[PDB]
C-alpha cells in the first residue's frame, strides 16, 4: 500500500543511528 | 634506521604534497612508522589554511585511539609510551611537536565559550582523555593548566554545551592528578560553585533529560555513601572509554565534595528541587533524576533532613509511557520501605507520608493518563497494602500509622481489567506483569478462580 | 551467566507461595528469549513440567500461557518423553478444570507429539464428557491434533460427524465443532466425506450463524485440499447470487477474496462472468465495493490473461464495462477499485481492440484525483494511495501514455492541501526516477510551487519540503542551475527544522548533486550536539567536497584530470579520517568505511593509470638494450592488472559481506565492480596480449532494465568504452598512443558520471546476525582445550539467528554454510581439516557435528565461518568468525612407545 | 475421479497458456508446481504422475528463469561471478533429468525422448554459460564440438519420432545443421541463445501406470539415544533393514552410503542374496554396515542413507537416518 518503493522517507524506516541523530537535531530548530 | 626512513619519506611528502595523505594511508594500513604519519599530518596541516572546522590531526588521533580496530589502538598506544620514555630534552621527536600543535589549537579554542566553538572543544577533551587514558601520556604543568582553563569554561546554552560540561566533569573526575597547585583548586571550587547555581537554566533551555545536575547529585551521593565503583562506572560510561582510576585521587576529591560545597542538606534540597522527566520510557539513555532520587532513597536522607518526596514520585509516575525504564520498580519498592520503616531511633516518627487518596482517585477515574502510569500506580497500591501487613512489629512502635487506603477507593479500582491489560502488553512492560501477578496471587484469590 | 538465571528463577519456583511461583513461571519467556540454546530450553521445560505436575490449578494456567507463548521453542526440547509424561500425569485426576487445562496443554504441545496414542484416547474420552470446560478444551485439542495426525483425523471425523448431527449438543457447540471439519484435509476420501458432511450441514441448518461458520470451514477445506477449489468457487457464486441474507454475502466476499489471493489460476472464465454479473445487479453499495475489491485483487494476477484468452469482442465483455460504471461511481472506494481494474487491464495483455480503454483509463485517474485531493480524511488518504499506485503502474506498463500522465499530475500539484502534496511528489519521484525524459519537463514549474510553500502551514510542512526537494533532485537529471540552488537555499534558510535539511542533504548525496550537499553539510557541521555525529557529518561534508572536485572535469584534458583527482583524494582522506573517528562500538560503521576506502582505492587506481598513460610520453621507447614487450610500461600495466583485479575482488567481497542492504545499494556495488572489470578488460585487450581476445563483445549491449539514471549513464559509458575497445583491437602497435588515449578517455568517462551514495550508507532496515556458540568445552580465554593426540575433537558447533526487525524484509535465509579450519599456531599449517556443512534451520537453530583431527604435536587454532544461502541461491559471507585454542597433549605410554621405537 | 480431471485440466492449462510475458509464465509455472506438490502429497494412486509432471514443470521453470537473467543483458567481460543465478540451474536441471529417467518406474519411449530433449536444452544452457565465462578459444571450440556430436548422437539414436514432436529446439536445430557445422563458435553460441529464446515447450503424454521409487529405513530408527560403543581401529556392524517400493532391478542399482561426521564417505554395495522379494512391488533390504575410525572424544552422529545408482551417477532417494557412535581407545 506504498506508492514509492524506494522511498527513503516513510513513517518509520529510521534506524537507531538516525534516531539519536533526529533526537539531538530536531531540538535546536534554527539554521544559518 | 627509523629516523632515516622518516626523514626520507618526509622529504618525499614535502616533494609531492598531494599524496602525503597516501603515505599516511600506508602507515595506517600496514601499522608501520606511526611518527612518520603524525609528522606528515602536521606538515599537511601546515600546508592547508582550512582550519575552519576541527583539525585533521584531532580526527586522525581520535580515529587511531578511539577506533573499532584494536591492533592499531595498541600500536598507537605503544607509540605514545615510546614517546613518553624519551625523557631527555629533544625537540626533534614528532610527539612533542604534535603536543605543541594541540597546544596551539588549545590557544585558539580558549575564550565564555563561543557558540560555534562548542563541539570542537568537547571533541578535544575526549581526545585528550583518550591520550591520558588508553594511551597514557602524562602532561606538563602548562598543558594541565590550560586543560583546567578549557574545562572550567562557560558553555552558552546548547545541548552541545551540556554535553561539554558533563564531559568536563568526568574529565576532572577521571584524572585528579591533573590539578596540582592550590590556585587551580580554588579555580575548580569556583567552577563547581558556578555549576551548582546554573543547572535549572541549562535544564530548561536545553530540553535534554540527561543534564549535568543529576550527575553532580550522583557523585555527591556516591561519595556520601562511599561507593567509589559507582563513580568509576559513571565516568567510564560518560567518557565512552574504559579507564582504570586509582581510588586515592578520588578520596581527595571525596574530601573536597563532602567537607565543603556539597553538604548533605543542600544535596537533599537540590535533589528535591529537580524537575520530572516527561514521557520517561526506557528508550532514553543517560543517568537521570530518577536514578538520582533512587540513590537518595536507598541511603536514607530525605526524612533524616526533613524534605518531602511525594509530589515528585506522583508526577514521575504520571509521566511514564511505553517500554518501562528499569528503575521504577525498585524506586516504588524503596519508596514503600521509606513509607514504613523509620530512619533512626532518634525520630521514630520520621517517615514519608504516602500518596493521598484523592490523587489516586483522579488517576483511576480515567483515558487522560497513560496505561503504564495506571499499572505503576496499581503496583504501588497493591505493594503498599501487602507491605503494610508485613512490617507491623515496627508499625505498632512508630505511633504515626499511615493507615490503609480505606475501601471506597479500593472498590473503584479495576484490578482484573488492568491485569488483563498488563498481560496483553507484557512484552514492553517487562518486570511489572510478573509483579502484578505475584501480588494478585498472594493477596487476591478473588480473581484467581 | 547462562544457567545462573535458571537457578535464580527456579529458586523462585521452590517457594511455598503461589505468587512467587507464578512470578517465576511468567518470567520464564524472557529467559527463553535471552538464551535460546536447547540445553537451557530443555532444562527449563522439564522444570515447568514438574511444577505443572503438582500445582493448585492456577500455576497450571500460567504454565499453559508460557507454553502458548513459547511455541517456536517447543522443537528444541530433548527429553520429550519425560516432559510429556509429567504433563500427562494430570489427565487421570478428578478436577475437571485441571483436566481441561491439561488437554489445552496437550493441544499446545501438538507439534512435538503428533502420534501419541494415549493423548488421542484422552481427547476422545473427554470430548464426549459432560463438563463444559472439559468439552471446550477437548475441542481445542482435537483441532490442534487434527492438523497434524491422520488416524486421529479419521477417527475424530466419525466422532464429530456423530456429535454434530446427533441433534443433542446445542447450536453453540455445533458452531464450535465445525472447525474440526475445517482441519480435516489429510486424505482424499477423508476430504470427500468431510465435503459431503459440510454440504449436508449447510443445507440442513439454514441459519445465519451455522451457514457462516460452515461456509468458512468449507472454504478452508477447499483452500487446504486443492482438488476441487473450482467447485467451491462455483458454489460461492450461487451463494452470493441466490441468497437474500446480507452477512452470508459478506462472507462470500471475504471468501472469494481469500480464494483469489490463494489460487487465482483456477478461476475459470464463467466464474469471472458470474462474479461480474452478480456485481452488476446488486442494489447495495458495500456489497458492490466487496465484489469489485475481489475483482481488483483478481485483476493483479494471471487470471486476466486466462479471461482475455483467444478461443466475442472484449468491448462487449462484462468485466470492462463493469469497470467503467464503477470507475465513474459516486463513492470513492468503489472508484479506486474500478480504476485499479481498468489500470490492470491496460497494463496486462496487448490485444488491439482494448487500446481505446487506455484513454478512458488515464482520464479516470485524474477524475478520481480531483475527487480525493480536497478531502483530508484517512479514507481519502487511502484512496490517494490506491490512485497513485495505479498512476505509477499505468505509466510503467504503457510509456506512450506516460507523458500525458505526468502533466495531469502537475495540474493537481497546483491546488491541493499539505497532505496531498506528499505522495504526489512521491509518485512523481518514482516516475521521474526510472523514466527520466519527462522529469525536466517539470523543472521550473516546481520552483513556483516551492515558492508557495514559503507561506504554507506548519504541521505537515517539513515532510512536504522533503518530498518537493527530493522530486527536484530526481527531476534534475543533468544538473541544477545556480539560481535553483539559490532559491532552494533561501527557502530553507527562511524556515527549516534541522533534520529536514539533513534529509535534503542526503537526498542530494543520493542523486548526485554534491554541491548543495556540501552547503547543507556545512550547515549541519555548525549544528549538532554529539561527538560521533559531528564526525559523521564532517566526513559526509568531505565526501561531497571531493565529489564536486570530481564533477569539475573536462574531456580530452589530462592535466585537469590529475589535478582534480588529487583534490578528490585529499578530500576523501580527510573524510575517511573523520569516518574512522566517527566509528563507535555500539554502531560499528563498517559498510561506510569499506565503501569509502574502496572508492579511494578506485580513484588511486585511476591516478596511477593516468600517470602511467603519461609515462610513455615521460620515458624512452624502452632502452638501448631493447632493439615481445619492451619498456617499463609493460611491467607498469601488468601491475595495473594486479591492482584492478584485486580491486574487483575486493568489491565482490564487499558485496558478499553485506546481506542487509537493498537492491539499489547492491546494484551500485555491482556498478563499481563492473567499472573495475571494464578497465581491466580494456587494458588487457589493448596492450597486454591482444592475440587471445578474439571476442568483440559477443553479448547483448542493449535492452536494460535501467532502474536508475545513474545505472543508465554507467551502462552508456560501459558500452562506449567497449565500442572503443572493439574498434581499436588489432590494427596498431602493442604500445601505441591510441591505446593510452583510449584508457585516458575511459577514465574521464568513468569519472564524469559522479557517484550515488545509496540507502545502506545512511539507514539500515534489516539486521541479521548469527551466534555460533562453540561448545567443545568453550574454554575461557588463553586457556586451550586439551586433546590427547590419538582421538579427534568433537567440536559440536551450535548456532542461532538474531533478527533485528521484520524478520526478513528483503532476503530470507534458506540454508547456512558452516566452514571450519585449523591452523598450527606453533612457531599449509594444518589445512588438512577444512570442512563444510549445510544447515537448514527449523525455526532459528543450527545444529551440526564437527570432528577435527589434531595429529602432529602442537597448539592449533580452530576458526569457524558462516555463509548464508538465500532463497534465490546467492551465498553471503557474514558471521562472527569464531576462533578457539587447543593444546595437544600425548599419552605417556604412547610417548614411551615412540621413544623405544 | 476428481483428482484425475483436476490433473488433466491443470496440465492442459500449463500447455496452452504459453504465450505470456515471462513474469506471467513464471507465476503460472510456480502456482502449478505448488499445486502439483500438494496434489501428490494428498493423493496416493496419482502421486507418481503428479510428481512426474511437477519435476518436468520444475525443469521448464528453471530453464525459463535462467533464460531471463541479467547475465544476458551486459557484455561478457562485465561478469558478476557471485551474482550469477543461471550457472547452477543447468546442474539442477541435469540432476532432475537423471531423476526422471531413473526414479520413475513405468516409462516408455515418449517420456524418454522428451526428457532427453530437456537434457539437450540443459547442455545448451551449460554450454552458453561456460562460453560467457571463459575466454580460451580452444576450450570453447572443443565444448562446441562435443555439443555438436551430442546433437548428432541425439538425432542418430532418435532417428524416429521427429514427425510426432513438432517445432521443438532440436527440430529446427537440425534445420540449420550444416550452417552449424560451418561457423565460428561465437556465431554458434549467439545462434544458440537465439535458439533457446523461441524454443517451444513440449507436451508430455503421461504414462498410464507410473510409481515413484522411495526407501524407508525401518531400522535403525535413529531416535535411540544409546550409543554404539566399540574400540578404536576396530569395526562395528550395524544392521540396516529398509523397505523398497517400486524399484526396478535393486541388485545393480540400489546402494547404501555412510557419511562419517568427518566428511569422508563410504559407498557400500549390497548382495543380491540379501535382497528379499516380499511381493510384486516391494522389496526388503537387510544388510550389515561396517564402520571403523580412530577414536572420538564423544559419541557422534554418523549419517546413513540409501542411494540409487545409474549408468556413472548416484542420486538420493531415501530419508537420512543418524546413529550414535563411540570409539574408545584400549584400556591399557
Amino acid at each position: 500500500a506504498h506508492v514509492w518503493e524506494d522511498n527513503w522517507d516513510d513513517d518509520n524506516v529510521e534506524d537507531d543511528f538516525s534516531n539519536q541523530l533526529r533526537a539531538e537535531l530536531e531540538k535546536h530548530g534554527y539554521k544559518m | 634506521g627509523g629516523r632515516r626512513r622518516t626523514d626520507a619519506l618526509r622529504f618525499l611528502c614535502k616533494m609531492n604534497p598531494s599524496q602525503a595523505l597516501k603515505v599516511r594511508g600506508m602507515v595506517v594500513e600496514e601499522c608501520h612508522l606511526p611518527g612518520l604519519g603524525v609528522a606528515l599530518t602536521l606538515d599537511h596541516t601546515k600546508n592547508e589554511a582550512c582550519e575552519d572546522g576541527v583539525s585533521d590531526l584531532v580526527c586522525f588521533v581520535s580515529g587511531l585511539l578511539l577506533g573499532t580496530n584494536a591492533k592499531v589502538r595498541t600500536w598507537f598506544g605503544t607509540f605514545i609510551r615510546n614517546g613518553q620514555q624519551r625523557k631527555r630534552e629533544t625537540s626533534s621527536s614528532v610527539l612533542w611537536q604534535m603536543r605543541r600543535q594541540l597546544l596551539l589549537e588549545l590557544m585558539g579554542i580558549l575564550p565564555g565559550l563561543k557558540e560555534e566553538h562548542v563541539v570542537k572543544a568537547s571533541a578535544l577533551l575526549r581526545l585528550y582523555c583518550a591520550l591520558m587514558g588508553i594511551a597514557g601520556l602524562k602532561p606538563t604543568e602548562e598543558e594541565a593548566e590550560q586543560l583546567l582553563q578549557l574545562m572550567t569554561s562557560r558553555p552558552p546554552a546548547t545541548p552541545a554545551g551540556v554535553r561539554f560540561v558533563s564531559l568536563s566533569f568526568c574529565m576532572l573526575l577521571a584524572f585528579s592528578t591533573l590539578v596540582s597547585t592550590p590556585e587551580q583548586e580554588q579555580l575548580m571550587v569556583v567552577w563547581l560553585s558556578w555549576m551548582i547555581k546554573e543547572e535549572a537554566y541549562f535544564e530548561s533551555t536545553s530540553g535534554v533529560s540527561a543534564s549535568f545536575g543529576e550527575m553532580l547529585l550522583l557523585v555527591a551521593m556516591y561519595f556520601h555513601s562511599n561507593q567509589l565503583s559507582a563513580i568509576i562506572d559513571l565516568v567510564c560510561s560518560t567518557l565512552g572509554m574504559k579507564i582504570v582510576i586509582k581510588p586515592s585521587s578520588l578520596s581527595r576529591m571525596k574530601t573536597i565534595f563532602t567537607q565543603e560545597i556539597f553538604t548533605e542538606q543542600v544535596v537533599t534540597a537540590h535533589a528535591v528541587r529537580v524537575p520530572v522527566t516527561s514521557n520517561l520510557s526506557a528508550n532514553i539513555t543517560g543517568f537521570l533524576p530518577i536514578h538520582c532520587i533512587y540513590q537518595l532513597l536507598r541511603s536514607r536522607s530525605f526524612t533524616k533532613h526533613k524534605v518531602s518526596i511525594k509530589d515528585w514520585i506522583y508526577r514521575q509516575l504520571c509521566e511514564t509511557s511505553t517500554p518501562l525504564h528499569p528503575q521504577l520498580l525498585p524506586l516504588i519498592d524503596v519508596y514503600i520501605n521509606s513509607i514504613l520503616t523509620p530512619a533512626s531511633k532518634s525520630n521514630p516518627e520520621a517517615t514519608n507520608q504516602p500518596v493521598t487518596e484523592q490523587e489516586i482517585l483522579n488517576i483511576f477515574q480515567g483515558q487522560r493518563f497513560s496505561i503504564t502510569a495506571q499499572l505503576l500506580v496499581l503496583y504501588y497500591i497493591l505493594s503498599y497494602e501487602e507491605a503494610l501487613l508485613a512490617n507491623t512489629k515496627t508499625l505498632a512502635a512508630m505511633q504515626r500509622k499511615p493507615k490503609s487506603y480505606s475501601s471506597s477507593l479500593m472498590d473503584q479500582i479495576p484490578i482484573k481489567f488492568l491485569i488483563r491489560q498488563a498481560q496483553g502488553l507484557q512484552q514492553e512492560l517487562g518486570g511489572l506483569h510478573s509483579a502484578l501477578l505475584r501480588l494478585l496471587a498472594t493477596n487476591y484469590p478473588h480473581l484467581c478462580i | 551467566d547462562a544457567n545462573s538465571a535458571l537457578m535464580e528463577l527456579d529458586k523462585g519456583l521452590r517457594s511455598g507461595k503461589l505468587g512467587e511461583q507464578c512470578e517465576a513461571v511468567v518470567r520464564f519467556p524472557r529467559l527463553f528469549q535471552k538464551y535460546p540454546f536447547p540445553i537451557l530450553i530443555n532444562s527449563a521445560f522439564l522444570k515447568l513440567a514438574d511444577v505443572f505436575r503438582v500445582g493448585n490449578n492456577f500455576l497450571r494456567l500460567c504454565v499453559l500461557k508460557v507454553t502458548q507463548q513459547s511455541e517456536k521453542h517447543l522443537e528444541k526440547i530433548l527429553n520429550v518423553d519425560e516432559f510429556v509424561k509429567r504433563i500427562f500425569s494430570v489427565i487421570h485426576s478428578n478436577d475437571p478444570v485441571a483436566r481441561a487445562i491439561t488437554l489445552r496443554m496437550l493441544g499446545s504441545l501438538a507439534s512435538i507429539i503428533p502420534e501419541r496414542k494415549n493423548a488421542h484416547h484422552s481427547i476422545r474420552q473427554s470430548l464426549d464428557s459432560h463438563d463444559n470446560v472439559e468439552v471446550e478444551a477437548a475441542v481445542f485439542a482435537a483441532a490442534n491434533f487434527s492438523a497434524q495426525s491422520k488416524d486421529f483425523a479419521v477417527g475424530i471425523c466419525n466422532k464429530i460427524s456423530e456429535m454434530i448431527q446427533g441433534l443433542a449438543t446445542p447450536v453453540d457447540l455445533k458452531l464450535k465443532l465445525i472447525p474440526i471439519l475445517q482441519h480435516m484435509h489429510h486424505d482424499a476420501i477423508l476430504a470427500s466425506s468431510a465435503r459431503q458432511l459440510l454440504q449436508q450441514l449447510v443445507t440442513s441448518y439454514p441459519s445465519t450463524k451455522m451457514v457462516i461458520v460452515s461456509l468458512h470451514t468449507f472454504t478452508l477445506l477447499a483452500a487446504s485440499s486443492l482438488v476441487d477449489t473450482p467447485k467451491q468457487i462455483q458454489l460461492l457464486l450461487q451463494y452470493l447470487k441466490n441468497d437474500p441474507r446480507k452477512a452470508v454475502k459478506r462472507l462470500a466476499i471475504q471468501d472469494l477474496k481469500l480464494l483469489a489471493n490463494k489460487t487465482p489460476h483456477t478461476w475459470s472464465r464463467e466464474n469471472i462472468q458470474a462474479l461480474c454479473e452478480c456485481a452488476l445487479q446488486t442494489p447495495y453499495d458495500s456489497l458492490k465495493l466487496g465484489m469489485l475489491s475481489v475483482l481488483s485483487t483478481l485483476s493483479g494476477t494471471i487470471a486476466i490473461k486466462h479471461y482475455f484468452s483467444i478461443v466475442s469482442s472484449p468491448r462487449s465483455s462484462d468485466l470492462v464495462k463493469l469497470a467503467q460504471e464503477c470507475c465513474y461511481h459516486n463513492n470513492r472506494g468503489i472508484a479506486a477499485h474500478g480504476v485499479r481494474v481498468l489500470t490492470n487491464i491496460t497494463v496486462s495483455c496487448q490485444e488491439k481492440d482494448l487500446l481505446a480503454l487506455e484513454q478512458d483509463a488515464v482520464f479516470g485517474l485524474e477524475s478520481l484525483l480531483v475527487l480525493c485531493s480536497q478531502d483530508d480524511s484517512p479514507g481519502a488518504q487511502a484512496t490517494l494511495k490506491i490512485a497513485l499506485n495505479c498512476m505509477v503502474k499505468l505509466a510503467k506498463g504503457r510509456p506512450h501514455l506516460s507523458q500525458s500522465v505526468v502533466e495531469t499530475l502537475l495540474t493537481q500539484l497546483h491546488s491541493a492541501q499539505d497532505a496531498a502534496r506528499i505522495l504526489m511528489c512521491h509518485c512523481l519521484a518514482a516516475i521521474a526516477m526510472q523514466l527520466p525524459v519527462l522529469g525536466d519537463g517539470m523543472l521550473g514549474d516546481l520552483m513556483e510551487l516551492y515558492k508557495v510553500i514559503g507561506r504554507s502551514a506548519t504541521d505537515k510542512q517539513q515532510e512536504l519540503l522533503v518530498s518537493l526537494a527530493t522530486v527536484i533532485f530526481v527531476a534534475s537529471q543533468k544538473a541544477l542551475s545556480v539560481e535553483s540552488k539559490a532559491v532552494i537555499k533561501q527557502q530553507l534558510e527562511s524556515v527549516s527544522n534541522g533534520w529536514t535539511v539533513y534529509r535534503i542533504a542526503r537526498q542530494a548525496s543520493r542523486m548526485g548533486n554534491h554541491d548543495m550537499a556540501k552547503e547543507l553539510y556545512q550547515s549541519l557541521l555548525t549544528q549538532v550536539a554529539s561527538e560521533h555525529f559531528y564526525f559523521w557529518l564532517n566526513s559526509l561534508k568531505e565526501f561531497s567536497h571531493a565529489e564536486q572536485c570530481l564533477t569539475g572535469l573536462q574531456e580530452e584534458n589530462y592535466s585537469s584530470a590529475l589535478s582534480c583527482i588529487a583534490e578528490s583524494l585529499k578530500f576523501y582522506h580527510k573524510g575517511i579520517a573523520s569516518l574512522t573517528a566517527a566509528s563507535t562500538p555500539l554502531n560499528p560503521l563498517s559498510f561506510q568505511c569499506e565503501f569509502v576506502k574502496l572508492r579511494i582505492d578506485l580513484l588511486q587506481a585511476f591516478s596511477q593509470l593516468i600517470c602511467t598513460c603519461n609515462s610513455l610520453k615521460t620515458s624512452p621507447p624502452p632502452a638501448i638494450a631493447t632493439t615481445q614487450r619492451c619498456g617499463r610500461i609493460s611491467n607498469q600495466m601488468k601491475q595495473s592488472m594486479e591492482e584492478f583485479r584485486s580491486l574487483a575482488s575486493r568489491y565482490g567481497d564487499l558485496y558478499q559481506a553485506s546481506f542487509d542492504a537493498d537492491s539499489a545499494t547492491l546494484r551500485n556495488v555491482e556498478l563499481q565492480q563492473q567499472s573495475c572489470l571494464l578497465i581491466s578488460h580494456a587494458i588487457e585487450a589493448l596492450i597486454l596480449d591482444p592475440e587471445s581476445a578474439s571476442f568483440q563483445e559477443y553479448g547483448s549491449t542493449g535492452t536494460a532494465h535501467a532502474d536508475s539514471e545513474y545505472e543508465r549513464r554507467m551502462m552508456s559509458v560501459y558500452n562506449h568504452v567497449l565500442e572503443e575497445v572493439e574498434s581499436l583491437n588489432r590494427k596498431y602497435t602493442p604500445v601505441s598512443y591510441m591505446h593510452t588515449a583510449c584508457l585516458c578517455n575511459a577514465i574521464i568517462a568513468l569519472l564524469k558520471v559522479p557517484l550515488s551514495f545509496q540507502r545502506y550508507f545512511f539507514q539500515k532496515l534489516q539486521s541479521t546476525s548469527i551466534k555460533l556458540a562453540l561448545s567443545p568445552s568453550p574454554r575461557n580465554p588463553a586457556e586451550p582445550i586439551a586433546v590427547q593426540n590419538n582421538q579427534q575433537l568433537a567440536l559440536k558447533v551450535e548456532g542461532v539467528v538474531q533478527h533485528g526487525s521484520k524478520p526478513g524484509l528483503f532476503r530470507k535465509i534458506q540454508s547456512v554454510c558452516l566452514n571450519v579450519s585449523s591452523t598450527l599456531q606453533s612457531k599449509i599449517d594444518n589445512m588438512t581439516n577444512e570442512m563444510e556443512q549445510r544447515v537448514e534451520p527449523h525455526n532459528d537453530y543450527f545444529s551440526t557435528q564437527f570432528l577435527l583431527n589434531f595429529a602432529i604435536l602442537g597448539t592449533h587454532n580452530i576458526t569457524v565461518e558462516s555463509s548464508v544461502k538465500d532463497a534465490n541461491g546467492i551465498v553471503w559471507k557474514t558471521g562472527p568468525r569464531t576462533t578457539i585454542f587447543v593444546k595437544s597433549l600425548e599419552d605417556p605410554y604412547s610417548q614411551q612407545i615412540r621413544l623405544q621405537q | 475421479d476428481p483428482s484425475q480431471q483436476f490433473l488433466q485440466q491443470s496440465l492442459e492449462r500449463v500447455y496452452s497458456l504459453q504465450h505470456l510475458d515471462p513474469q506471467g509464465a513464471q507465476e503460472l509455472l510456480e502456482f502449478t508446481i505448488r499445486d502439483l506438490q500438494r496434489l501428490g502429497e494428498l493423493q496416493s494412486e496419482l502421486a507418481g504422475v503428479a510428481d512426474f509432471s511437477a519435476t518436468y514443470l520444475r525443469c521448464q521453470l528453471l530453464l525459463i528463469k535462467a533464460l531471463q537473467e541479467k547475465l544476458w543483458n551486459v557484455a561478457a567481460p562485465l561478469y558478476l561471478k557471485q551474482s550469477d543465478l543461471a550457472s547452477a540451474a543447468a546442474k539442477q536441471i541435469m540432476e532432475e533429468t537423471y531423476k526422471m529417467e531413473f526414479m520413475y518406474s513405468g516409462v516408455e519411449n515418449k517420456q524418454v525422448v522428451i526428457i532427453h530433449h530437456m537434457r539437450l536444452q540443459a547442455k545448451a544452457l551449460q554450454l552458453i554459460v561456460t562460453a560467457r565465462t571463459t575466454r580460451g578459444l580452444d576450450p570453447l571450440f572443443g565444448m562446441c564440438e562435443k555439443f555438436l556430436q551430442e546433437v548428432d548422437f541425439f538425432q542418430r539414436y532418435f532417428i524416429a519420432d521427429l514427425p510426432h514432436l513438432q517445432d521443438s529446439f532440436v527440430d529446427k536445430l537440425l534445420d540449420l545443421m550444416p550452417r552449424l557445422m560451418t561457423s565460428k563458435p561465437a556465431e554458434v553460441v549467439k545462434i544458440l541463445q537465439t535458439m533457446l529464446r523461441q524454443s517451444a515447450f513440449l507436451h508430455l503424454p503421461l504414462p498410464e501406470q507410473i510409481h515413484k521409487a522411495s526407501a524407508t529405513i525401518i531400522e535403525p530408527a535413529g531416535e535411540s539415544d544409546n550409543p554404539l560403543r566399540f574400540t578404536s581401529g576396530l569395526v562395528v556392524a550395524l544392521d540396516v533393514d529398509a523397505t523398497l517400493e517400486h524399484v526396478q532391478d535393486p541388485q545393480n542399482t540400489v546402494k547404501v552410503q555412510v557419511l562419517y561426521p568427518d566428511g569422508q564417505a563410504q559407498m557400500i554395495h549390497p548382495k543380491p542374496a540379501d535382497f528379499r522379494n516380499p511381493g510384486p512391488g516391494r522389496h526388503r533390504l537387510i544388510t550389515q554396515v561396517y564402520l571403523s575410525h580412530t577414536a572420538w572424544t564423544e559419541a557422534c552422529q554418523v549419517e546413513v542413507r540409501l542411494l540409487l545408482a545409474y549408468n556413472e551417477g548416484t542420486i538420493p532417494f531415501s530419508k537420512p537416518v543418524k546413529v550414535y557412535i563411540m570409539p574408545k581407545p584400549a584400556r591399557r
